[PDB]
């Protein structure tokens, strides 16, 4: 355990450069049930992590 | 002689800026299958400095 943190359409971005991971965030309310809306919005960073760990693979969780 | 530090021998590639390698996998370094078992052309990645 090297780090540890503790605190619609959802948009986020991941990328590992250098070893540094990226996660660039966005949150906006949308009424449909078909697909992600056709439109234009820009997603800000928020978290810049420091784990140096290889990433070959992800999965999601709900 | 001290053995806690350790180095690692070997590994498939190089690492890229800041990556942090702790694995143990044995390392095949012939052609025979290791199946996790040590031994000649197996050897585990780390070694101890002296
Ligand atoms: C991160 O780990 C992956 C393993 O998932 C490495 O990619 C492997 O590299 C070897 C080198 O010979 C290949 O034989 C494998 O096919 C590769 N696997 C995959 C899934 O790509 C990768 O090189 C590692 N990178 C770092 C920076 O550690």
């Amino acid at each position: 355990c090297t780090f540890e943190y503790v605190s619609n359409l959802r948009e986020f971005v991941f990328k590992n450069i250098d070893g540094y991971f990226k996660i660039y965030s966005k949150h906006t309310p949308i009424n449909l049930v078909r697909d992600l809306p056709q439109g234009f919005s820009a997603l800000e960073p928020l978290v810049d992590l420091p784990i140096g760990i290889n990433i070959t693979r992800f999965q999601t969780l709900l | 002689g001290n053995y806690n530090y350790l180095y690692r021998l070997f590994r498939k590639s190089n690492l890229k800026p800041f990556e942090r390698d702790i694995s143990t996998e044995i390392y095949q370094a012939g052609s025979t299958p290791c199946n996790g078992v040590e031994g000649f052309n197996c050897y585990f990645p780390l070694q101890s400095y002296g």
